[PDB]
């Protein structure tokens, strides 16, 4: 199987940046696209494989950017000019389908992120 | 064959 | 302006031949050498022959692939470039593009005519049967009609004849193993307007002559 | 013949990015005889660099090509809305003349998940001993999806077809149909008809279901 955990929430006033990391494990996550969701399931964005390019909601385009590092298995959600709407319990999902279909079938538990002043 | 269209080959 | 007019395509039967003609207008047709390009549906280019101008022997080459089965000539009296055709099979079904080569030492082609579609086939031609999707959301419903078993292409679909085109999506045909086309039109409405409004999908086949008009009901 | 391999397939980009295409040949190609061209859907082929490098007439600064050997490039720098299309590669220095297989440059828009619609078959068809199903994928984007068919809760894999739209030219989606064509006796075998829906902008998957005979 897989196991994701998400990490790097926390409190932050308006305005303020926080970044997420979702450490994988059970499985390689290289060849496998990477998305972020939210419950304010809103989707938030995706890192297809190297190449492949980042794909992002609306409602974040422009602060809200995904990266990967394989290495470590691990790929990140910077957030930037946080929103008081913002605030959610952010979700990582694996794309098992490597043709990119959304194939979600394996899930971390969340972490929250609030953002108030 | 002769890749040249602007040229007469025989 | 440079016009490349291809004409002569359409309708083939498997084994038959079929010469397509690219008037040309707009240039000094006499000074060019020649090209014609083909692509598959959903595919990409392919190369199958050039002639050259009169001054350089006017003399053909063509890719191997293509087993001799084309010829190019050209008159230039008329300023018309031909492709012949001969023993055509169902994977020669292609866009047709007449080319002009370009002077000079890089002889790219800068021109390219709209092009013409070949469809290398046995089937029957025929109307379509169109069949209506019926609407049953969250404030916003489909409906459409079903244009199935037609051929050859194309057909065209409007709504209200005409007066309805926002949210129209008339699909792409696609080729049933039968050697038939399908294809679905659909729009999307108020879902408060169904038990009020008339929709009407008006479908319009020219090869088989045929017209067709189905209300579309919930 | 010189085969030439372009990458990479698809480039999905937003307007104001840079593109890289790449072309490579199956052996070296004098860089005199290399060219570029576009193509839109519907459209024929237009020239834009010849000779690897050289701007055909009317093409903007932003379209530049270079390389030599095996390997060339056609650069696009800052992204127009008009720009979006299939570029192909040529070489014209060895016969056959010979094309890559194209890039697709791509509009990239954010993410929309798609609306989903069944449709029953119609009781004229019926009559004909036929019955197809429409599953209808409205809008959405980025372009893979999935649809899977389910007959009473069982999962129906043949007797489907799909057709895409090209990306809608003013929102930038894609719409997709998906027609399960059933004889009317294995019509009438089952009860519940659905699809089932993935998208990466969906959470989890979409079924859209009618009862036959309701």
């Amino acid at each position: 199987x897989v196991q994701l955990x998400x990490s790097g929430g926390g409190x932050v006033q308006x305005g303020x940046s926080l970044x997420l990391s979702c450490x994988a494990x059970x499985x390689x996550x290289x060849x496998x696209x990477x998305x972020w969701x939210r419950q304010x399931r809103e989707x938030v964005x995706x890192x297809x494989x190297x190449x492949x390019x980042x794909x992002x909601x609306d409602s974040x385009x422009g602060r809200f950017t995904x990266s990967x590092d394989x290495x470590x298995x691990x790929x990140x959600l910077q957030x930037x000019x946080l929103x008081x709407x913002d605030x959610a319990x952010y979700y990582c999902x694996x794309x098992x389908x490597x043709x990119x279909x959304x194939x979600x079938x394996x899930w971390g538990x969340g972490t929250x992120v609030t953002v108030s002043s | 064959g002769n890749p040249d269209p602007n040229a007469n080959p025989n | 302006e440079v016009q490349l007019v291809e004409s002569g395509g359409g309708l083939v039967q498997p084994g038959r031949s079929l010469r397509l003609s690219c008037t040309a207008s707009g240039f000094t047709f006499g000074d060019y050498a020649m090209s014609w390009v083909r692509q598959a549906p959903g595919k990409g280019l392919e190369w199958v022959g050039f002639i050259r101008s009169k001054a350089n022997g006017g003399r053909t080459e063509n890719p191997a692939s293509v087993k001799g089965r084309f010829t190019i000539s050209r008159d230039d009296s008329k300023s018309i470039a031909y492709l012949q055709m001969n023993s055509l099979k169902t994977e020669d079904t292609a866009v047709y593009y007449c080319t002009r080569v370009e002077l000079g030492s890089s002889w790219s082609l800068g021109y390219w005519g709209q092009g013409t579609l070949v469809t290398v086939s046995s089937a029957s031609t025929k109307g379509p049967s169109v069949f209506p999707l019926a609407p049953s959301s969250g404030g916003t419903a489909a409906l459409g009609c079903l244009v199935k078993d037609y051929f050859p292409e194309p057909v065209t679909v409007s709504w209200n004849s005409g007066a309805l085109t926002s949210g129209v999506h008339t699909f792409p045909a696609v080729l049933q193993s039968s050697g038939l086309y399908s294809l679905s039109s659909v729009v999307t409405v108020p879902s408060s307007s169904l038990g009020t409004q008339t929709y009407i999908c008006n479908v319009n086949h020219k090869p088989s002559n045929t017209k067709v008009d189905k209300k579309v009901e919930p | 013949e010189i085969v030439l391999t372009q990458s990479p397939g698809t480039l999905s980009l937003s307007p104001g990015e840079r593109a890289t295409l790449s072309c490579r040949a199956s052996q070296s190609v004098s860089s005199t005889y290399l060219a570029w061209y576009q193509q839109k859907p519907g459209q024929a082929p237009r020239l834009l660099i010849y000779g690897a490098s050289s701007r055909a007439t009317g093409i903007p600064d932003r379209f530049s090509g270079s390389g030599s050997g095996t390997d060339f490039t056609l650069t696009i720098s800052r992204l127009e809305p008009e720009d979006f299309a299939v570029y192909y590669c040529q070489q014209y220095g060895s016969s056959p003349w010979t094309f890559g297989q194209g890039t697709k440059v791509e509009i990239k828009r954010t993410v929309a998940a798609p609306s989903v619609f069944i449709f029953p078959p119609s009781d004229e068809q019926l009559k004909s001993g036929t019955a197809s199903v429409v599953c209808l994928l409205n809008n959405f984007y980025p372009r893979e999806a999935k649809v899977q068919w389910k007959v009473d809760n069982a999962l129906q894999s043949g007797n489907s077809q799909e057709s895409v739209t090209e990306q809608d030219s003013k929102d930038s989606t894609y719409s997709l149909s998906s027609t399960l064509t059933l004889s009317k006796a294995d019509y009438e075998k089952h009860k519940v008809y659905a699809c089932e829906v993935t998208h990466q902008g969906l959470s989890s998957p979409v079924t859209k279901s009618f009862n036959r005979g309701e």
